[PDB]
């Protein structure tokens, strides 16, 4: 069970610093060179740096050259990435990856990847979301199916979970990925149910935002 | 640096069919008789997985339905009998020069029959209005293919600022896509107008689906 479990990710103010640790377990960690690779949300993969299995050579992507330092502790078998003068754009999921040789050294390739840890560079302060009920109008309803929803607005940091009636309604649900407007996150969720069911029975969206210890149950009531 | 261009950006397939996506390099990645190009697949919220290294070498553990070939600057991954587990993103990755770069990726999606969106519009809630803000939300649910456009009209003309959009991944149950469009205004600007229109243009119809609500109700 060869694996890598990086940890150390979290929130950082622009200009701040943070250390990332990668815990290996299942191979001569002292023989394999190591890499750090990041991926910004919705973005692609960007190689960050490489370190020899002998700390002999270390290469950095120009994008982090004079700010990030890579290091390896062969004994406790862990890889580290020291981040300083962090910027908004350094925001990404950081991956730990073992290099490997098929023919020999130069002919290398990323062999294994950890689950990664997130790193968000922001000046925003923890902020619970505002949950607004999304209800249609009396006559402006039509059809046998009715769609209702919730607008989860202006929160920080990610994530936020949403369920409808604590899960009783799983089918016909759509909760969209958050979008980062300004320095706050916003997301929405819709749920489609039969008309013979809503006004008459309750429909509630349950929103959870752990960073602020917030649990809101917003009942979708009709508009007068 | 060495640029890697993958194409198509996305491909719709039918399970059981053959699939072939390509990756081109702005420079050669060949080194003394060998190409230093790799293929990685990645599924939502999960780490990349190695499939092929050195252009044609199939990593141990990956099915035979997979195969890779090419050299110089052109490469390509082939999944003949494409199956359920293969629906994911595929990245191109070279190891020739530093910085080591990855292609923009190619997303394989399930081919499905066209579907027009189901559109619903919602006025700002009382709770939000009390805060001085006003968001009008519109959902365009279960449509196919993925490409769709949303236009916001206020009273009669379109608006383009304060409009934020979000799209879901393909639905594992029905293979459709959904989108959410939010138009945010200050409460005062919201109260100087009456008509709020959400218009969706999709491949299914040339005539935009139109959803709107008038204040005063």
């Amino acid at each position: 069970d060869v694996q890598l479990v990086e940890s150390g990710g979290g929130l950082v103010q622009p200009g701040g610093s943070r250390k990332l640790s990668c815990a290996a377990s299942g191979f001569t960690f002292s023989s394999f060179g190591m890499h750090w690779v990041r991926q910004a949300p919705e973005k692609g993969l960007e190689w960050v740096a490489y370190i020899s299995s002998d700390s002999s050579n270390i290469y950095y992507a120009d994008t982090v050259k004079g700010r990030f330092t890579i290091s390896r502790d062969n004994p406790k078998n862990t890889l580290f990435l020291q981040m300083t003068s962090l910027r908004s754009e350094d925001t990404a999921m950081y991956y730990c990856a073992r290099s490997n040789y098929v023919g020999y050294h130069v002919r290398w390739y990323f062999d294994v990847w950890g689950a990664g840890t997130t790193v968000t560079v922001s000046s925003a302060k923890t902020t619970p979301p505002s949950v607004y009920p999304l209800a249609p109008g009396s006559a402006a309803q039509t059809n046998s199916m009715v769609t209702l929803g919730c607008l989860v607005k202006g929160y920080f940091p990610e994530p936020v979970t949403v369920t409808w009636n604590s899960g009783s309604l799983s089918s016909g649900v759509h909760t969209f990925p958050a979008v980062l407007q300004s320095d706050l996150y916003t997301l929405s969720s819709s749920v489609t149910v039969p008309s013979s069911t809503w006004p008459s029975e309750t429909v509630t969206c349950n929103v959870a935002h752990p960073a602020s210890s917030t649990k809101v149950d917003k009942k979708i009531v009709p508009r007068d | 640096d060495i640029q890697l261009t993958q194409s198509p950006a996305s491909l719709a397939v039918s399970l059981g069919q053959r699939v072939t996506i390509s990756c081109r390099a702005s420079e050669s990645v060949e080194y003394y008789g060998s190409s230093l190009m790799q293929w990685y697949q990645q599924k939502p919220g999960q780490p990349p997985k190695l499939l092929i290294y050195a252009a044609s070498n199939v990593e141990s553990g990956v099915p035979a339905r997979f195969s890779g070939s090419g050299s110089g600057t052109d490469f390509s991954l082939n999944i003949h009998p494409v199956e359920e587990d293969d629906i994911a993103m595929y990245f191109c990755q070279q190891s020739r020069k530093i910085p080591y770069t990855f292609g923009g990726g190619t997303k394989l999606e399930i081919k499905r029959a066209d579907a027009a969106p189901t559109v619903s519009i919602f006025p700002p809630s009382s709770e939000q209005l009390t805060s001085g803000g006003a968001s009008v939300v519109c959902f365009l649910n279960n449509f196919y293919p993925k490409d769709i456009n949303v236009k916001w009209k206020i009273d009669g003309s379109e608006r383009q600022n304060g409009v934020l959009n979000s799209w879901t991944d393909q639905d594992s149950k029905d293979s459709t896509y959904s989108m959410s469009s939010t138009l945010t205004l200050t409460k005062d600007e919201y109260e100087r107008h009456n008509s709020y229109t959400c218009e969706a243009t999709h491949k299914t119809s040339t005539s935009p689906i139109v959803k709107s609500f008038n204040r005063g109700e």
